DNA sequence: TCCGATCTGCTTACCCAAGCGGCATGACCGTGAACCACCTCACCAACCCACGCGTTACTATGCCCAGTCGGCTCTATTCATCGAAGGGATCATGCTTGCACCCTAACCAAGATCGGAAGAGCGTCGTGTAACGTGTGGA
DNA sequence: TCCACACGTTACACGACGCTCTTCCGATCTTGGTTAGGGTGCAAGCATGATCCCTTCGATGAATAGAGCCGACTGGGCATAGTAACGCGTGGGTTGGTGAGGTGGTTCACGGTCATGCCGCTTGGGTAAGCAGATCGGA
């Protein structure tokens, strides 16, 4: 049984190594047609735009967790909380 | 079409962090990233949306979400040009 | 047409298309008129960019023992290089991955 | 209809870099998407140039100082004396 | 020597309209100035953009629409659109 | 002739005929409308009524009858729409926002 | 037995005397030379409008008032209300600028 | 004149107004410098443009509207001079 | 007795408020004029609208296994508390230099005027590029 | 082993060629205006030093909760077929935006000029911080 933490190192590296899609395909694309049902009912998506808002929803929230774990080594931790995420966007200007 | 935000599983979460370089996770950042995520979302496929009414067209091209992202300074490069 | 066609991209000696850089940046309203030497600047520096993304991307899949490059090689190639990631900094590529960066502090 | 893009000139001047090796399709869309940005860029940049100057013609003059103020660092310096070669041989037939 | 155009008599007419017993100081003269130059570019540049990606050579009263509905954020969006549709109808209507 | 009336009077608002120049001669599109103007001009007489008002207000707060770029500032930032529209704009002479982080505060 | 302030109240105080108040807070004839001498490496010779000087001057002090804003978050996410060099460094790290 | 080591203007009670200003409430001792090197980055960058700017127009004084277009190149629009 | 809190009771800098110069600073009149928005007729091309057709987006079905969900262990991590010491805050002195203000001479930005090169725009056309088809090799 | 890519072939449409015509750009001159530099006074904000507090960092220990492992389970992805919603192209009509020529209304600029809003200065009071003193809970 590893400990705590030798496994995680092995999924950063493997994460970091691969390039494929981290979200499942169709959970996104019910999410998206769910988020898009308040600004225009009965509203039809092309295969290319699912895809690339999945690409680019998966980018912003890599480059985010990025700035969380920096703003959590910053506190003196390891583990990422909220308060990094919090703290992230508001510096980032969200 | 109800409740598809926790189609995004708590270990698709775990794979975003790791590729980000996370080493350990509090179990209160999947609901709040999720939150967030869908924050991203509920503003860019707005944009692309409203570039689909001005075109009087139904179907987001995938054009509509370029746009949507070049108009936020997240410019994305492979998709439509 | 009597003369030849010679194209105005083998006149300054590039392989980026002059005429057709010229239409768009007439059609594209920039201006009202455009000189004759800023559709040639203008090639010529998408060139000078492109081949320098290129090389990067041809070094970095022969890094990868690869002879074909596809977009994680070119997110190596503009990530590796301080230059084209300040410029390309707010882009995202698709399936371009991330770079292999771990913080020393997470590490035993 | 009859789209354009830039797939052969960037396959050409991979060719001439980089004599055996290939691009995959999407990296050519990439490298064209690239290509579309950056001279959007540099036009906007050029066309903002002339109209702050009263001008009406985007000549060389503008396109230099577009990539001086878009290009960082050394890359400016390198596009800026490539566009002056290309330019200079232009002009001499 | 040279003519300076510039939006302060259109600000004044208005803060009079607003608050009838209130002046204004250069600065901020400047400053409306700008901030109105600086809106109409946005707006402008937004809608050249609409008609562009859409092989368009005109910027009818869709295009600025469309470009306020995607600058201003929220409410301020909803009430521009409203003031702007009723003065093309008041325009149109004589 | 006739009595050429403005069309910024026939719309009942700011100038239409100057901004309809300007987006002619700033190199938008070949054409331009004959609503594009009227629309703009509205919008823009819009958001400065908005300002203004808030300015305003906060010059009366202030007991000031003159609005300064400190009031312009304080009338932006303490709006949502407007701190979101102008959020990366900085204004001159405009001070910040009276805020302390409730940490620094005494114990 | 003089009257001795203890730490930390003058410091309120001062904050928010120039959070209530909007002039430039750095010198203007320093600020002026460290620009003329910056912007010899450019152009020799340069010249330089007052009012360019004066746009430079507001334009540095409200990236450094936001900085410095950024940075105290940044220090009291560590617990911490003394702000570091680390914490300007996190600041403009988190922001993208290095 | 040439001018030399002018950096050190922006003294240590200045930087302190800019944190007060910026709601600080204790500083650093080692944050004027890093502070100072900050400062003479971004005024490098914004000045390079502001030249670049006036010298396309073959003119040798830097106008207070150059500058506004450096400053909007960078993302920081400046209300007040143009 | 005894000890740390806990009022409590002066002091004591600090800031906000009110009133009197007094001043420079917008608002406005007064021309004045240079500008340019408005009116009107030709017109032609961008746009509108109906119709056709072929992508292609959505739907329904089957399944299967890799991914997900939940529980159990437990141990690395996080959080609370103490000591302290030194890093930073606060205040008194002395004085350096930035600020106020005027002259100058140099230097440069702005305006006018050829006049010559240069770019739009016309018509022809003949290569270059995209669009498709099919072998074939790089992953 | 194979499905994505790199060699043809066609065909058409758009960049190049030539010429006209109009319109910017360079050279040159002139003139006001507008900085850079120099000079003096001074007073106030900066530099330095003393004193001391309380913030932060290291140590130590509790606690806690997230990582790892494992069993159950179940829906995402792949394969298949079907159907119509709609995006793009095409052709004919049409209407509205540009261009040109007058023509006065708008607007910018320069000069008072004048209330007059606001700032400097002084005075006065509300106020909250700060330290010494008396008291009070249990021990």
């Amino acid at each position: 049984r590893y400990r705590p933490g030798t496994v995680a190192l092995r999924e950063i590296r493997r994460y970091q190594k691969s390039t494929e899609l981290l979200i499942r395909k169709l959970p996104f694309q019910r999410l998206v047609r769910e988020i898009a049902q308040d600004f225009k009912t009965d509203l039809r998506f092309q295969s290319s735009a699912v895809m690339a808002l999945q690409e680019a929803s998966e980018a912003y929230l890599v480059g985010l967790f990025e700035d969380t774990n920096l703003a959590a080594i910053h506190a003196k931790r390891v583990t990422i909380m909220p308060k990094d995420i919090q703290l992230a966007r508001r510096i980032r200007g969200e | 079409l109800r409740d598809n935000i926790q189609g995004i599983t708590k270990p698709a979460i775990r794979r975003l962090a790791r590729r980000g370089g996370v080493k350990r996770i509090s179990g209160l950042i999947y609901e709040e990233t999720r939150g967030v995520l869908k924050v991203f979302l509920e503003n860019v496929i707005r944009d692309a949306v409203t570039y689909t009414e001005h075109a009087k067209r139904k179907t987001v091209t995938a054009m509509d979400v370029v746009y949507a992202l070049k108009r936020q300074g997240r410019t994305l490069y492979g998709f439509g040009g | 047409a009597r003369a030849k066609a010679k194209t105005r991209s083998s006149r300054a000696g590039l392989q980026f298309p002059v005429g057709r850089v010229h239409r768009l940046l007439r059609k594209g309203n920039y201006s009202e008129r455009v000189g004759a030497g800023a559709p040639v600047y203008l090639a010529a520096v998408l060139e000078y960019l492109t081949a320098e993304i290129l090389e990067l991307a041809g070094n970095a899949a022969r890094d990868n023992k690869k002879t074909r490059i596809i977009p994680r090689h070119l997110q190596l190639a503009i990530r590796n290089d301080e230059e084209l990631n300040k410029l390309l900094g707010r882009v995202t590529i698709a399936q371009g991955g991330v770079l292999p960066n771990i913080q020393a502090v997470l590490l035993p | 209809s009859r789209k354009e893009s830039y797939s052969v000139y960037v396959y050409k001047v991979l060719k001439q870099v980089h004599p055996d090796t290939g691009i995959s399709s999407k990296a050519m869309g990439i490298m064209n998407s690239f290509v579309n940005d950056i001279f959007e860029r540099i036009a906007g940049e050029a066309s903002r140039l002339a109209h702050y100057n009263k001008r009406s013609t985007i000549t060389s003059r503008e396109i230099q100082t577009a990539v001086r103020l878009l290009l960082p660092g050394e890359l400016a310096k390198h596009a800026v004396s490539e566009g002056t070669k290309a330019v200079t041989k232009y002009t001499s037939a």
